[PDB]
């Protein structure tokens, strides 16, 4: 949904960003994986367990 | 809501006044977008002839920037409030966290040119989503001083003006609540009187030609600047104590 | 820290997936970096500048 | 000499999910099927959605009817994600009547015939008063692409009421669309393909009559180069 | 900036690619034989180009041969104008060879063409730069092994000349400055420990042994075709940062 | 649901053609750009060389006497062949020359199952008192492009050291880039226009091959279409 650049990360060292993209980007897999265990309505066991 | 928060942000949506902060614990009793009745509970009850507690919510109002800040509930019947819990969002908290902002799925790469510079591309699935549209609230005010040539008026007859602009505004010269109106449209009519004519020789063989009646009054009224577009939420009308109210007043 | 709650999400831990082309279909050689930004939006309005 | 693929089956994994395989494929021509599909399932595909609500009672978008929990500027924004497919006319007007206190579930609007709704689990608003009511009527429209209501309003041909409230319009009933050439196998053929667009529809439109008029607006609009005018 | 790291990307070698040592016909065929995804866009290859030379009076002359070059300084080349000799296009091509191959084409060919050649090469660079995918992330840039023990030594070896100032060998004037060129040392030694790191890094192999060469680190190439800072910033991302100045200017 | 299909497709001229076309829908100036691009360069029936018997010579990296170029340049010099064929599917040429000076490619047989159209296209600059060559060129019909390294890797047709091999491109094109840009309909500018720019080897019209070629992807369509 947006195309950053990747020749302002070199020169400006803000490297907050690029860790700011991974660690939320492991916080959208939970979402997703959550999302599908709730979908087919698994339980509230195996919820409970991931 | 921040995917990648600071922990720091409960704290500043609820030392700020924004949030609808609740006061005494209990239960919701009654919600709505413009109301929260939370019944007291027992403990926390007055001596004699306490009940129950009452907030208000703030609905669309204007900020310092012309941006608007309402309230929303965020609670539902039954829910046990507490001491410092939250009941009502404000602009940009949710939940009691303060989201400045949407966070959407980035990638870090060249395409085209089209970022070259620190500039930036967007999908079109965010606009069409309408994550991003925010909403603004002018305000225009039309005042009818009292001129040494006579008064103003706010009289909804306006000379030379066809029905195409005199749609929208009722008999009473106003405007009405909700007329979607755009950039020329009139808001207010107002006519200031005028004399002094001395028309031009060429001219003044025009008038005789076709019979065009001289204007009496000048129009002065208010029409929306130019390039804006929205619907006409409210309208106050203040008047000094000793002119009477016109029916819209 | 981050790198243990990739693995848990199945996602890949260096981070960096393989985009497909749009236009075209090709695949972008050497993987693109893909994660959650956090994308405010100041109030320097267009139309209220030009 | 050369091979043309025929439609396989369609694995309906859920309602909004789908399978369809285009199993006899030449060499070569895996990707260019694929990614000539792709750009047209997602962006010319003839949906229906609302097209203006209408409440009883209010004026405008940033009111606030009294027994509902929602200000009306997010009773539009439920509406918008509403599925529905109309199967004999071109355009409907909904209705909705509701009173009590409990959820108003989408499933409420008025029965008929043609119009057909999808999710009847929705939820558009709550009410939280013994006498509370809303009452609405719904209006819904085909096209295709995305119309915002601001540019709507060029052919507005003088919308007299002030209690239309307008909603942008995204008709499409495709989210996204993968597909993945692998290697079919004929009885005796050293490389034979096999296409797999894993469709994912709004629950609107059937997965088998999607690729039937995406593939016709591709062969239809080749005809200007099948026959070059000069 | 980025049409400058789109040629960088265009015009480098990779050592074994796809379509390695073949002959090609010409740069009309060595682009189509990329562009149906046979050959790499950096591999090594034998084509065959004509390049003019004006001699005489103002005019033009063939010359045709075998020149010795990648896939992609080939389709390179079919954007240079008529006047320019094929070392010109023939080299790694970073940012300083951008800025002359533009001013020998305007001293020679005039105004005409060097207008419409500075066109040719935004509307490559900015495409085969975005169908690269120079990204970056948080595994690009590579600290050194051995930063560890080249800050523990430095780390003792002035933990024994603040020892020379407890028993008055050396006046304090003799000890600072003696304290400032012992971390130059080892502020010298993480940025040569490092910089040795990334520029050779990748070793790939040959139908035989294995032979390294310059690296492909995002990080990297964005640095040595001058796109966007250099080594004086990168020593900041992987190396040590350097040592600061109190208000006073002093270190 | 009912869309838009293109007038003034205008064509130019100088076997080398810049076709353009407008107005195509929003997003269909690429649908349809990358279509046809990946068909003219990918799968496209004709007729190449494959295989020359140099009448003396056992290996490339060895040479021939009284050549002026050696073989490794020869056979670029065959690789670029302009062959059309009518009748036959596995025509196999013969050109024995003698005489010195530029040896010109109309000195080959002329069997009335090939067409050259190229006959000043050389194959060889002979020195003096050798005029001694001759070569069994082998032409087969064929689709595509398919590089000679990765077929004598299967290698199963079983030659003698020294039946050399070439590479065949079988497609009648040698460049085609389309390029879109953006134009208007008089009230939307949320249109394109195509930009097409073609050439070929002689064996076909470039116009001619856009034609045949809208053709095999409005086939594959067939099935599916109403």
């Amino acid at each position: 949904d947006i195309v950053l650049n990747p020749l302002g990360v070199p020169s400006r060292m803000n490297i907050g960003q690029i860790l700011e993209t991974h660690l939320g980007m492991a916080a959208k897999g939970i979402g997703d994986k959550i999302n599908a265990m709730l979908k087919q309505q698994q339980e509230v066991a195996k919820l409970r367990e991931f | 809501k921040p995917l990648v928060g600071t922990g720091m942000e409960r704290a500043v949506a609820v030392d700020s006044g924004v949030t609808a902060v609740a006061k005494r614990g209990g239960v919701v009793q009654y919600v709505d977008a413009s109301r929260i009745v939370i019944k007291v509970n027992e403990d926390e009850m007055y001596p004699g002839e306490a009940g129950i507690d009452i907030y208000n919510l703030t609905k669309y109002t204007r900020s310092n920037q012309n941006t608007c800040i309402n309230q929303m509930p965020c609670v539902s019947l039954g829910e046990p409030v507490e001491r410092g819990d939250v009941l009502a969002d404000g602009p940009s908290t949710d939940l009691g966290e303060l989201a400045l902002g949407q966070n959407m799925r980035v990638a870090f790469m060249p395409w085209n040119g089209y970022n070259f510079e620190d500039s930036i591309l967007v999908s079109e699935r965010v606009v069409q989503e309408d994550r991003f549209t925010t909403i603004h609230i002018q305000e225009l005010a039309c005042v009818s001083r009292d001129t040494k040539l006579g008064p103003e008026e706010i009289t909804a007859d306006i000379p030379n003006v066809g029905e195409a602009a005199l749609s929208k505004l009722d008999e009473s010269g106003i405007v009405y609540i909700g007329a979607e109106v755009t950039g020329g449209d009139i808001l207010v009519g107002k006519v200031t009187p005028k004399g002094e004519t001395q028309l031009t020789p060429e001219e003044k063989l025009l008038r005789a030609i076709f019979g065009e009646k001289a204007s009496d009054v000048k129009d002065s009224s208010l029409r929306v600047p130019n390039g804006v577009s929205g619907t006409v939420i409210d309208v106050q009308v203040f008047t000094r104590d000793g002119v009477e109210k016109d029916k819209r007043a | 820290e981050i790198k243990e709650l990739l693995k848990l999400g199945d996602l890949p831990t260096s981070g960096q997936i393989r985009l497909y082309d749009g236009r075209t279909g090709e695949q972008f050689e050497r993987p693109v970096t893909v994660g959650y930004m956090y994308m405010l939006k100041l109030n320097h309005l267009v139309d209220d500048k030009m | 000499e050369f091979l043309k693929p025929r439609l396989v089956d369609i694995e309906q994994v859920s309602s909004t999910h789908a399978k369809v395989t285009l199993e006899p494929l030449e060499r070569g021509f895996g990707h260019t099927l694929g990614n000539a599909l792709r750009r047209i399932l997602l962006s010319s595909m003839p949906g229906c959605a609302v097209t203006e609500v209408e409440i009883d009672g209010v004026l405008h978008e940033y009111s606030t009817k009294e027994g509902v929990q929602e200000d009306i500027l997010e009773i539009l924004l439920n509406l918008k994600g509403l599925a529905v497919r109309v199967q004999g006319k071109d355009e409907v007007i909904l209705t909705l009547n509701k009173s009590g206190i409990g959820p108003v579930t989408a499933a409420d609007i008025t029965h008929d015939g043609d119009v057909e709704i999808v999710k009847p689990q929705h939820v558009i608003c709550h009410l939280t008063d013994e006498n509370a009511s809303i009452s609405m009527r719904i209006k819904v429209q085909r096209g295709r692409g995305y119309v915002p209501a601001s540019t709507r309003i060029h052919s507005e041909e003088d919308e007299r009421p002030i209690g239309r409230l307008l909603v942008d319009a995204c008709y499409s009933p495709v989210e996204r669309i993968a597909y993945n050439v692998e290697a079919a196998r004929v009885e005796q053929r050293t490389d034979l393909d096999k296409l797999v667009i894993e469709m994912e529809t709004n629950g609107t439109i059937d997965p088998e009559e999607a690729i039937r008029r995406a593939a016709t607006i591709l062969a239809e609009q080749l005809e200007a180069f099948v026959d070059l005018r000069d | 900036q980025d049409v400058v790291l789109g040629l960088y990307y265009m015009t480098r070698d990779c050592v074994n690619a796809k379509g390695e040592g073949m002959v090609l016909t010409g740069p009309k065929e060595a682009e189509r034989l990329y562009r149906s995804g046979l050959a790499s866009l950096h591999a090594r290859v034998k084509v065959r180009i004509t390049e003019y030379e004006k001699d005489a009076n103002g005019e033009l002359v063939a010359k045709t041969s075998l020149k010795d070059t990648t896939v992609g300084r080939a389709i390179l080349w079919m954007i240079v104008p008529k006047g320019l000799p094929y070392s010109i296009v023939n080299q790694a091509l970073g940012k300083k060879a951008i800025s002359k191959m533009l001013n020998t084409c305007y001293r020679i060919l005039g105004l005409k063409p060097t207008v419409i050649f500075a066109d040719q090469i935004m509307y490559t660079g900015f495409a085969y730069a975005a169908r690269s995918g120079a990204s970056v992330g948080i595994d690009d840039m590579v600290i050194p092994e051995k930063k560890h023990e080249i800050i523990s030594e430095a780390e003792a070896e002035v933990a024994e000349i603040q020892e020379q100032f407890q028993s008055g060998l050396v006046t304090a004037g003799e000890r600072y400055n003696k304290v400032i060129d012992i971390w130059a040392a080892a502020n010298d030694r993480v940025s040569k420990a490092m910089m040795d790191n990334l520029q050779t890094e990748t070793v790939i192999n040959r139908d035989g042994q294995e032979e390294k060469q310059v690296s492909f680190n995002s990080i990297y190439m964005m640095a040595d075709s001058g796109a966007r800072g250099s080594a004086a910033q990168i020593r900041q991302l992987a190396g040590m940062r350097g040592l600061m100045a109190k208000p006073d200017g002093s270190i």
